[PDB]
């Protein structure tokens, strides 16, 4: 149901995100913020999933190894410069975005951009450093190395898509690691990082004006563009379990469910994210001022009363989204005796979407989401991330006000409507890793998906 | 757009005792400070699913207790 | 239920009222395993009862011919004791 | 649609009624009516029936407690939840007092005795419990308005509970 | 009691790896309710006074009576044959090992359907109940008096009709509550695999076990709806569809294929309670099989010969019992018994070291 | 059971299975008691029957005079409905 605006004139009044396509086809995206700080990167539309099966791991082992040295500069003198500029050079890698970005002060922003240039385009791929690098990456790949959290993120997606190349991982296989050359990452940085994947964000003290004239001189002899990517078909997703049993790692079990979920662009990704604000988060650790015997979410109040113990002593919501697919469950952290209980409770939650979800919990998710989404816009660097991860995802940076506008006509009818078509019958995937002797089979767990009542 | 906190917020002071936005470090990468940005030893995208609570999971630690029991005492067909 | 090292828990909580038995149930497993499966939504449920129906009644044939020499012994004694019935009913009776 | 058309007229009758003061809080003049009927049929009746009558009972009421040397508000069944409630937070003088009245009440009835008269000059009225039924009364409105105003949909028959709203754990014959 | 059956039957774990000899106990728990269902039914319309001419009025006066009346002489034909199938299983399997109280809980179900059986048999009344009754009451004719008490006369008349009908009544419904007894002991004592050993292998019974268990079910009922209609294969004698006389004898007093073995048992031995005594000794004797043994081992998934020489010899002890007294037909069956002794002892007998 | 203060237990030791009734019908008692009592064996059995007998019946004839006046009013009743009954059949009947 229909219960106004909630569009503020407060929403208007945030400075506007000005992108520019240079000639070479790299856009230039920058907005103006009243800070002494800057935050100035390259988005980069490259990641794991671009990559083969024969080089996965390559591009992660780059961004290692990217500011260990220029050509025209060298490790010490870089981190030496760096420094010297109050400023400090950060990068990550995902499976289909990635990022090069430099936190500086006011004076440091045209200066990082040069720096920035010169690691991207004229990378030294110094053979002593990769071998360096080839330890500390073998030593992370251990399981024994990774945490909980990070082993199920990997094998959610390992059994979802299994047909495609979204199931391989970011670090990669061991022996594709053991076999990484300076060529691989050589024709890695061919290929990928060509101007017309990449964005150059700039937030704070800027102007648009200088920022693109630097753009256009520092990357000037970039790459205008590669080939286009191949056409595939929309991903195909397994409703698939890879447990790990394991009853020698302590007492709490990690399982983690996903559905098939929404790609960025789809009309129906706002309403995923309500509802994925709806499921929430609880830690027993971390309680809030609201304890979970009286909480409005209704699958932290359900589960807090389980044997008058509670059955999640960590859950969390998950939507995970990619350019023509997605992915949408919860991950649980669990006592053994409780999995049962905790994994029914969830997906009756996520059931209940499609039967019986109250305007109040729908309102108040809203405000959540709302708090969680605007708070993030707080620092530079968040804004940077937004602009850059929107520009990818979108082609443009969705306005405050807009995606207040779309979220208002979202209600209780229109995500029973999502969750009717796409989650309720709906194929599971269940990932799990430590003692999980109260996980039933798969399609125990996927019958409820559906209710005999209503 | 993405959301970049997690679902839970922390509801804690950032700042630790006794440290100020002067002398804390920086914040964005300092291994004290409760903002920092996680690492990316494997890839982005896992604190989606991370739990950024710092108090190590106790399993079945009891939050269900409306005040009909004392600690220590074992419950018996929920009476 | 199973062995006292393979029912005994690693968790603190509860064992709902309603999952004793399965509980009851439960093995310590050793060294650890991976458990993996698809959907019967998303397989061919019929095909296996065919791909293993020649290895299947090979399998059980062998072993149900263990009751040959048994069962033609039995068979021997069975039509010994129909002609010795007819024999002695002719001889008893039938001039 | 037919359930959208009700749940606009439900909407839009209960937002003209937002703020209206309770029946009770209204200052109300009786009817000409009932004014004359407050003047020749209440006057008697309570004369004849209802004052006699009522006295009748009263009285032997306070008897019986003086009796069982207990108060009034002793009588409550702790069975009601806003008793209980109530019985949560009393203080440990008023606790102790209440206690060893009830037991000897219930010590003097079982054996069919009567307290002494020498203990019987007592007001057994007194409204000592009011203050905490109040309280009681009031946390209890709080959760039935901020916690319990739609019929919540849970698992059925888990963890020991039926799922339609009870809390303890085998407290229904299908729960066992 | 939803709890309960939650625990019992949609939380229920069994291995994976059980085979359809796993289901004819479903099968039994679902024929026992159709048997006491058509039964209770059927006494709607039956006068025990005369059920001979009772049955008649069931057939051709009320209503789909004929299916009443078929079902429940077939469902119970139905009843002993998958009663019998499930003890050939125990014993290939050797389920009574480990589950030994388990085994002790079915015997007691499989007394009372012996009682119960019979019993119905002669509320018949028939030319074969008539006189098959008066000849097994006659073999307790030695301890004195007992024949008056339980026969309430000096021959079977409607008296006796009348106190072994409440008998056949009651006894099926304690024959359930032992049945949960039954039920008891396999949920807290895991049933046996298929392998002599214990794997982790179980799945929930709702979702997989009961979905197999109806296949079963829904197979056995296109047959027994075939032999319902159609009296595929004989399965009740003629001979009980002839007014009773007292005066002259059947041509052959024989019992339901379902007690020919004991039976044949006391028709071949030369006196009358050595017969008595080893129909005992047939129903009590393979309740100890085990308990000699002493070694570390159930003795399974072996050859089994032994446990083939046996089933055979109940099938062909049930062949003589159909056949008349042909004195050939003696001997030879003297020889099964002695032959079904050693078997027995072979499986008795513990064994001594090399 | 009893309010859950009252039920509410002190020891941590096990409810047994066989005393789950007992302990549902526990009582937090406030202040303390000093309970005494001597055995059987050892006392008059049949005294305090004879003792208590004067006021047990004083104070149950008192109540039960309660219902009195409700009694005298249905025994005027049922006196008016049978001599109502006897007129009339003498009426309708009865020349
Ligand atoms: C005023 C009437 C308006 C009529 C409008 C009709 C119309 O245009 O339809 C569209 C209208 C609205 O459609 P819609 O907008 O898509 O909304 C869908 C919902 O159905 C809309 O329903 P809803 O979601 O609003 O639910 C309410 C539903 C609730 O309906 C009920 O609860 C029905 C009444 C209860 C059952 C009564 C049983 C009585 C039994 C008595 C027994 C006595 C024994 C003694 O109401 C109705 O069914 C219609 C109510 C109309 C008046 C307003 C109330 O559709 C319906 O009304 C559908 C009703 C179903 C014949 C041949 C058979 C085969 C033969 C084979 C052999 C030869
Ligand atoms: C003349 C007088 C006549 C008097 C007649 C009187 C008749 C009285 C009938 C009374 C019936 C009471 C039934 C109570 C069922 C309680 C089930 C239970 O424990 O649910 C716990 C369950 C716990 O909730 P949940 O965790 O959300 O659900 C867990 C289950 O997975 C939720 O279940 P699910 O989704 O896994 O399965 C749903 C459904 C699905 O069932 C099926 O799909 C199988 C249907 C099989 C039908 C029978 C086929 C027989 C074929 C015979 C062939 C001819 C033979 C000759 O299966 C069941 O509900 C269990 C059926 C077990 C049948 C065993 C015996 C078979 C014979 O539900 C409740 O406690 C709430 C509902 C309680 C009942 C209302
Ligand atoms: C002109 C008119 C022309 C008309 C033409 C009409 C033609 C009609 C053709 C119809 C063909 C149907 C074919 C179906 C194939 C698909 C099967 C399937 O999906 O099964 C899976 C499905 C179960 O799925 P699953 O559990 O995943 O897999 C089952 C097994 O694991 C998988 O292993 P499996 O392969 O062994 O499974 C086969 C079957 C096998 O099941 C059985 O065979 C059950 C009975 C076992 C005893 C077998 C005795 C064998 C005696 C052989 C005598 C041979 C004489 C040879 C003479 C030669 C002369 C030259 O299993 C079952 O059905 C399981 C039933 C469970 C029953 C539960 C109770 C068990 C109690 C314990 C065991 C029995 C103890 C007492 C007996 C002891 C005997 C010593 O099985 C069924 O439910 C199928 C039921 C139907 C079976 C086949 C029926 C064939 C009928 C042919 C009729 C021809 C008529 C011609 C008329 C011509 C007129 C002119
Ligand atoms: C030796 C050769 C044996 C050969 C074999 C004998 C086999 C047994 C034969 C039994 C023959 C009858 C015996 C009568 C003497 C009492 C026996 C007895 O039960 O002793 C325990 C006990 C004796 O009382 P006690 O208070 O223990 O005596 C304590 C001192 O010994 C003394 O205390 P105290 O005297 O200072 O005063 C306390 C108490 C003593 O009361 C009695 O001893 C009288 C007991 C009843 C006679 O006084 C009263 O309660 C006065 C009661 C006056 C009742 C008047 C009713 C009209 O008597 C009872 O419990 C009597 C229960 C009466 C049930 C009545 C309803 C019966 C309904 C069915 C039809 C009858
Ligand atoms: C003269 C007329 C004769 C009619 C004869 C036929 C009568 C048919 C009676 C059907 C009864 C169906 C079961 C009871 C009603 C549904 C109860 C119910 O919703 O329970 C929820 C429960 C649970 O269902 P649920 O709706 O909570 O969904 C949880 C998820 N699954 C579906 C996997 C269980 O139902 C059952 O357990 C069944
Ligand atoms: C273990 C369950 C039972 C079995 C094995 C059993 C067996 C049988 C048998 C073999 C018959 C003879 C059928 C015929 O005449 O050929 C019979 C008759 C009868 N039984 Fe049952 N019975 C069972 C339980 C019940 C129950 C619970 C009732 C109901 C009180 C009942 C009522 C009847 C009646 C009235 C008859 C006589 C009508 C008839 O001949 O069909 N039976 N029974
Ligand atoms: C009224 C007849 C009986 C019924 C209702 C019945 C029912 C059942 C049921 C439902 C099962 C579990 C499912 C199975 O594994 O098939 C079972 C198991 C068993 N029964 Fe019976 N039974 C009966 C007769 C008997 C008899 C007479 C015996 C003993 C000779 C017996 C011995 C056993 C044993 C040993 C098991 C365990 C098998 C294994 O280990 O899994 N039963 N029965
Ligand atoms: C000892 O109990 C008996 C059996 O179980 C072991 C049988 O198998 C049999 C044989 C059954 C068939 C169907 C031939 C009978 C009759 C029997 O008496
Ligand atoms: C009519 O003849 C009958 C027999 O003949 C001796 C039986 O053995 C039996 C079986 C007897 C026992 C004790 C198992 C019955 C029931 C029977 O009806």
């Amino acid at each position: 149901y229909y219960w106004g605006s909630t569009v503020t004139t407060e929403m208007h009044n945030v400075s506007p995100t000005q992108v520019t396509r240079l000639p070479n086809g790299m856009r230039v995206a920058t907005q103006f913020s009243y800070t002494d700080s800057a935050t100035v990167g390259l988005w980069i539309d490259a990641g794991a999933r671009y990559e083969t099966k024969e080089s996965n791991g390559t591009a992660h082992f780059l961004e290692r190894v990217l500011y260990l040295g220029t050509k025209n500069r060298s490790r010490d003198q870089l981190e030496t410069e760096v420094e010297n500029l109050g400023a400090n050079l950060n990068s990550y890698t995902g499976r289909e975005q990635t990022a090069f970005y430099a936190k500086t002060t006011k004076d440091g922003i045209l200066p990082c951009i040069d720096i920035l240039a010169d690691c991207i385009l004229n990378p030294k791929l110094d053979g002593d450093e990769i071998e360096k690098e080839r330890v500390r990456i073998t030593q992370d790949l251990q399981a024994v190395n990774q945490s909980y959290e990070e082993l199920l993120y990997d094998k959610v997606h390992t059994a979802c898509y299994r047909d495609c190349s979204l199931g391989q991982t970011v670090i990669g296989p061991e022996e594709n690691v053991a076999t990484i050359k300076r060529d691989h990452m050589v024709n890695y940085l061919y290929n990928n990082f060509t101007a017309d994947r990449m964005v150059l964000v700039a937030v704070g003290p800027v102007d648009h004006a200088q920022i693109v004239k630097e753009a256009e001189k520092k990357f000037a002899n970039i790459r205008p563009t590669a080939g286009p990517r191949m056409l595939e078909e929309k991903p195909y997703f397994c409703a698939s379990e890879l447990v790990y049993r394991n009853d020698d790692m302590g007492p709490t079990a990690h399982i983690a469910i996903a559905y098939e979920g929404v790609p960025w662009r789809s009309p129906d990704y706002i309403t995923f994210m309500l509802m994925n604000a709806i499921i929430g988060s609880y830690d027993k650790k971390n309680e809030g001022l609201v304890p979970g015997l009286q909480s409005a979410n209704r699958i932290t109040q359900t589960g807090a009363t389980r044997m008058d113990v509670g059955c999640f002593d960590y859950y969390t919501g998950f939507n995970i989204a990619y350019k023509d697919t997605g992915l949408f469950g919860f991950y649980i952290a669990t006592d053994e005796v409780a999995v049962e209980h905790a994994v029914g409770d969830l997906m009756f939650g996520v059931t209940s979407f499609s039967y019986s979800l109250t305007e109040e919990e729908v309102m108040k998710a809203k405000r959540e989401l709302k708090t969680n989404f605007f708070s993030g816009l707080d620092n530079t660097t968040g804004v940077a991330e937004d602009i850059g991860r929107q520009i990818l995802a979108y082609g443009r940076r969705l306005s405050p006000a807009e995606f207040v506008e779309r979220l208002d006509q979202i209600d209780s009818q229109e995500v029973q409507r999502v969750a009717w078509n796409r989650l309720h019958d709906a194929e599971i995937t269940m990932t799990g890793v430590g003692p999980l002797h109260g996980l039933l089979q798969l399609w125990d767990l996927r019958r409820q998906t559906w209710w005999w009542r209503y | 757009p993405p959301i970049q906190k997690p679902l839970l917020p922390s509801g804690r002071a950032v700042l630790k005792h006794g440290r100020s936005m002067l002398c804390s470090g920086n914040l964005s990468y300092d291994v004290n400070s409760t903002i920092k940005a996680p690492e990316c030893k494997r890839g982005m995208g896992f604190t989606q699913f991370k739990r950024f609570t710092p108090v190590p999971i106790e399993s079945g630690v009891s939050v269900g207790n409306r005040g009909w029991f004392f600690p220590g005492v074992i419950p018996y067909q929920g009476h | 239920p199973n062995t006292k090292r393979d029912i005994r828990r690693l968790g603190s909580y509860p064992v709902p009222p309603e999952s004793k038995n399965f509980w009851r149930g439960r093995f310590q497993v050793p060294g650890g395993q991976i458990q993996q499966g698809v959907s019967p939504m998303q397989q061919k449920i019929f095909f296996q009862w065919w791909w293993n129906l020649p290895t299947r009644y090979f399998w059980r044939f062998t072993k149900w011919s263990d009751f040959l020499i048994p069962s033609l012994m039995w068979y021997t004694g069975f039509l010994m004791c129909k002609n010795d019935v007819e024999e002695g009913t002719r001889s008893r009776y039938w001039y | 649609s037919f359930h959208r058309a009700f749940a606009r007229v439900v909407c839009n009758y209960n937002k003209s009624i937002e703020g209206s003061v309770p029946w009770y809080q209204v200052k109300r003049e009786k009817s000409p009516f009932q004014q004359v009927w407050d003047e020749v049929f209440t006057p008697i009746w309570f004369k004849l029936v209802k004052g006699p009558y009522e006295r009748w009972e009263y009285n032997a009421l306070v008897a019986r407690y003086r009796g069982m040397g207990i108060m009034a508000d002793d009588a409550m069944n702790d069975k009601d939840m806003i008793v209980e409630r109530a019985l949560d937070i009393i203080p440990e003088d008023i606790r102790i007092q209440r206690y060893r009245r009830m037991m000897r009440g219930a010590v003097l009835a079982g054996r069919k005795l009567h307290l002494p008269l020498e203990l019987q000059n007592y007001d057994p009225m007194v409204p000592y419990m009011a203050p905490y039924i109040e309280e009681a009364k009031f946390q209890m409105q709080e959760e039935q308005e901020l916690l319990a105003y739609h019929p919540w949909d849970r698992r059925l028959y888990t963890a020991g509970v039926s799922g339609f709203g009870e809390t303890s754990m085998h407290s229904t014959f299908l729960t066992m | 009691f939803i709890l309960i059956i939650k625990d019992n039957i949609i939380l229920y774990n069994i291995n994976d790896s059980i085979n359809y000899l796993w289901n004819i106990g479903y099968i039994i728990m679902v024929v026992m309710i159709v048997q006491v269902i058509t039964g209770i039914i059927i006494n709607l319309y039956m006068n025990i006074n005369n059920g001979y001419k009772g049955i008649i009025y069931i057939i051709k006066e009320i209503y789909y009576g004929y299916i009443l009346r078929y079902i429940h002489n077939n469902n119970s034909t139905l009843i002993y044959v998958v009663v019998y199938l499930h003890i050939i299983r125990n014993l290939y399997y050797k389920t009574y090992y480990y589950n030994i109280l388990i085994w002790y809980s079915g015997m007691i179900m499989l007394y009372q359907l012996i009682i119960i059986g019979f019993i119905g048999y002669i509320l018949g009344w028939g030319q074969l109940s008539y006189w098959g009754i008066t000849v097994i009451i006659n073999l307790i004719s030695g301890i004195p008096y007992l024949i008056l008490l339980i026969s309430g006369n000096y021959y079977i008349t409607i008296v006796t009709i009348k106190r072994l009908y409440i008998v056949h009544f009651i006894l099926p419904i304690i024959l359930i509550y032992v049945e949960i007894i039954h039920v008891y002991y396999i949920h807290y004592l895991i049933n046996n695999n298929i392998v002599e050993y214990n794997v982790n292998n179980k799945i929930i019974f709702n979702n997989y076990i009961l979905v197999k268990d109806n296949n079963g079910i829904i197979f056995i009922l296109n047959i027994f709806i075939l032999e319902l209609n159609n009296n595929i294969f004989i399965i009740a004698d003629n001979d009980n569809l002839i007014e009773i006389n007292i005066l002259v004898t059947p041509i052959h007093i024989i019992p339901e294929w379902y007690y020919l073995y004991w039976y044949s048992i006391l028709k071949l031995l030369p006196n009358k309670y050595s017969g008595l005594y080893i129909v005992v000794n047939s129903i009590s004797i393979i309740n100890i099989l085990s308990e000699y043994k002493i070694v570390i081992s159930e003795y399974k998934n072996y050859k089994n010969i032994i446990w083939y020489n046996q089933i055979i010899q109940y099938i062909s002890m049930i062949y003589i019992g159909i056949q008349l007294p042909i004195i050939e037909y003696i001997n030879y069956g003297r020889y099964i018994i002695i032959f079904n002794i050693l078997l027995l002892i072979m499986y008795l007998y513990p064994k001594k070291k090399k």
